[PDB]
């Protein structure tokens, strides 16, 4: 009906609705990204990214890339500590930690799963209690000497 | 402690000593998870007046007025093992009767939590009643037969008597002995605490459990060491409730 | 070291109870320096 608009190749981690076998002029398209994802616009992480197409044929603009959900650093644990499951300290979408709790003298509360997990809301998160951190006790009558 | 034996160092490390800021020692206690300390009730008063038996806020001893010291084992001399703490708040029992002696057990909220270690680590809150002739272990730097002071924390160990047959004991003497007390030591007397033992814990060993736990505390009783008379401790099973929602203790 | 086998009454620093005989008291086992 107006000028047709090259066939877009598609983000990487990434949706584009609607689907069409052609684009022409006036039509417009959506780019999202899977869950744990967001699409980045140097230098913005947005939910979508809109683009239209032009009466020269050509797009408005370049597609854009969808960056990884970042939850940044675990919070601290007072007699507590911070094990990750890679070496390489990951912290991105969907990465495990484990609050280990400091022996002897400290237990964890309920003897819980303890392992948080990254939301793709970017939350460090426990099934059990959620952003909530674990809490650590003191371990009563256990004296490190016996009598003689 | 009438006729005591030495206590190990280390074996005990829940004892506290209640010291005033002069460093004069005046009541045992026990550490209850991070930042609390059990007591008997009347280690925290000044003597009530005979003429008006109730207590009042300007009775109570205040917390600017004591210390705390945990991980002690020379009665005067000093240690790197002990360390001194200040006091936020002291809570006696609602029940708590000056009189009477009855819920003599009160709490006191440290105003910096220790620093954990192998001479400094809580006591286990009882999680069950005891049973006749448990064996259990009290601790306190306290006076001793021929009245004089020990240089070190000395301990005994003691059966439990049944309440029923401790009750028969303090008849018809005419003194009161509730639920809420209970009594260790021999028929022929010979061991128990005494003056400077206030609060003072008496504890017992688990098994399978391999942990000690608290039983009660130093209370009152006649003289010290007396035959047919034993020595009267605070129970804490029976005021457990109150203790778990001052604190907040779980174990 | 006998005393008034009523009802309470302060050894120093310590609360005390006297018996139906007036010879033996029950009292408190703090320490006192008054």
């Amino acid at each position: 009906t107006g000028n047709e608009c090259p066939e877009l190749q598609p983000p990487v981690h990434g949706k584009i609705e609607p689907s069409q076998a052609k684009y022409f002029f006036k039509d417009q398209v959506l780019v999202s990204c899977d869950t744990g994802y967001k699409v980045l616009k140097d230098n913005v992480e947005m939910d979508t990214f809109q683009i239209e197409c032009l009466k020269d044929g050509t797009w408005s603009n370049k597609i854009p890339t969808c960056k990884i959900v970042d939850c940044r650093a675990p919070g601290e644990l007072e007699h507590g500590l911070i094990t990750f499951s890679t070496r390489n300290n990951l912290t991105t979408y969907k990465s495990e930690i484990k609050y280990s709790c400091q022996e002897p003298y400290y237990k964890m509360l309920n003897n819980n799963t303890g392992i948080y997990t990254c939301s793709a809301q970017g939350v460090w998160m426990n099934k059990v209690l959620g952003r909530s951190l674990p809490t650590c006790l003191p371990v009563c009558g256990l004296p490190k000497f016996s009598r003689k | 402690i009438f006729n005591g034996r030495p206590a190990q160092k280390g074996t005990t490390p829940w004892i506290a000593m209640l010291s005033h800021l002069n460093g004069q020692p005046f009541c045992g206690g026990s550490l209850l998870g991070s930042s609390w300390i059990v007591t008997a009730a009347h280690c925290l008063h000044q003597s009530l007046d005979p003429k008006d038996p109730t207590l009042r806020d300007s009775d109570l001893l205040s917390p600017s007025d004591f210390k705390i010291i945990l991980g002690k084992h020379w009665r005067l001399r000093s240690d790197e093992n002990e360390q001194h703490l200040g006091v936020k708040h002291t809570t006696l029992h609602p029940q708590y009767d000056p009189n009477t002696f009855e819920n003599d057990v009160a709490l006191v909220e440290l105003l910096e939590s220790p620093v954990l270690n192998a001479f400094v680590m809580p006591i286990c809150l009882p999680e069950g009643p005891q049973q006749e002739g448990a064996m259990v272990i009290v601790s306190g730097w306290g006076k001793q037969f021929l009245q004089r002071f020990p240089e070190t924390l000395m301990e005994i160990e003691i059966p439990i008597v049944d309440h029923s047959t401790c009750q028969k004991a303090y008849a018809p003497l005419k003194k009161k002995v509730t639920r809420d007390m209970i009594c260790a030591g021999e028929k022929e007397g010979g061991k128990d605490a005494c003056a400077g033992d206030s609060g003072g814990p008496m504890v017992t060993l688990n098994r399978e459990r391999g942990q000690w736990y608290l039983v009660g505390t130093v209370s009152w009783g006649d003289d010290c060491g007396k035959k047919d008379r034993y020595g009267v401790y605070s129970y804490i099973h029976h005021n457990k409730d109150w203790i778990q929602r001052v604190t907040g203790v779980r174990n | 070291v006998t005393c008034e086998p009523g009802t309470t009454f302060k050894d120093k620093c310590n609360t005390c109870r006297c018996g139906s005989d007036g010879k033996s008291a029950f009292c408190t086992r703090k320490l006192c320096y008054q």
